[PDB]
């Protein structure tokens, strides 16, 4: 039932790539670098166009996709686990759009490869990126999964505070160790965006699997607290949205069946 | 250099 759901988002999936959901920015050749995957682009009709530092010849390319929250705002950026040469851009996308909380579900290094640069601190050791300094003020574990580093972003004399949560056991294509862990995630995420429409912005290693699990979970959390639910909901048009919006958002069945049960144990 | 092979 489920396994044939999940076919069936495939399916989906499939048709609007060979109908032409399009990727031309992430192709260009000025950008086919910025990618850490070859097979993970981001669509044009959602991806994430930065502006910052415009005037001084950037680029408005990152991979990386807006998805919308149960309200219809732009609740989430899904991105990929920033490369060497894509941190700049990963900053100038947090600074742009105010984001206040990063959700990282991957390690810089998994299966012997490098999946995702450092990209921030770390403890007396601040880190430059063209023209922002990262500073660590703090860090300290959530839970034994998760780091929750408190973070001193400065650019143009400007200064914020930036979260991030870092989850250090799920593996891609798969679930985390710890689904309870994962809703602390969540739940600590929510509790430091407070109030205000600024996006979280969540990223794995290519911003798929593992990033549509999270803003799905967060998804269906906020409309349980926040909202009356729809007499039709269901998790298989919630997943299809969030595919129509970053590229394998929800990679695997298991992943999707992992979705299913902690949906009906988030209802009870 | 891809990430979804089986996907």
């Amino acid at each position: 039932v489920l396994a044939g759901e999940f076919s069936d988002i495939q399916a989906c999936s499939a048709a609007w790539k060979a109908d032409g959901c399009s990727t031309v920015a992430g192709s260009r050749p000025e950008n086919v670098r910025k990618n850490r995957y070859k097979d993970v682009l981001p669509y044009d009709q959602t991806r994430v166009i930065l502006s910052l530092l415009q005037e001084e010849g950037h680029s408005d390319y990152i991979n990386g996709n807006f998805i919308r929250g149960v309200d219809g705002s732009l609740a989430y950026i899904a991105t990929q686990g920033p490369l060497p040469h894509t941190l700049l851009d990963f900053w100038r996308l947090v600074w742009e759009f105010g984001v206040k909380v990063i959700l990282m579900a991957c390690r810089e290094i998994e299966n012997g490869r490098k999946r995702c640069e450092r990209y921030w601190a770390q403890e007396q050791e601040p880190l430059q990126t063209g023209l922002f300094c990262i500073t660590l003020i703090k860090e300290k574990w959530l839970n034994e999964d998760i780091m929750l580093r408190t973070l001193k972003v400065t650019f143009q004399k400007e200064s914020r505070s930036v979260y991030q949560l870092q989850y250090m056991s799920w593996p891609d294509r798969g679930v985390p160790s710890s689904p309870d862990h994962m809703l602390a995630m969540v739940e600590e995420a929510r509790r430091l965006q407070g109030s205000g429409p600024e996006p979280l912005c969540v990223h794995s290693s290519a911003g798929c699997g593992r990033t549509g699990v999270l803003c799905t979970v967060d998804y269906v959390r906020q409309l349980l607290l926040t909202q009356m639910i729809p007499p039709d909901f269901s998790l298989f048009d919630v997943v299809l949205k969030m595919r129509k919006q970053r590229p394998a958002a929800v990679q695997t069945e298991e992943q999707y069946r992992f979705l299913y049960h902690t949906v009906a144990q988030m209802f009870c | 250099p891809e990430y979804l092979g089986l996907d």
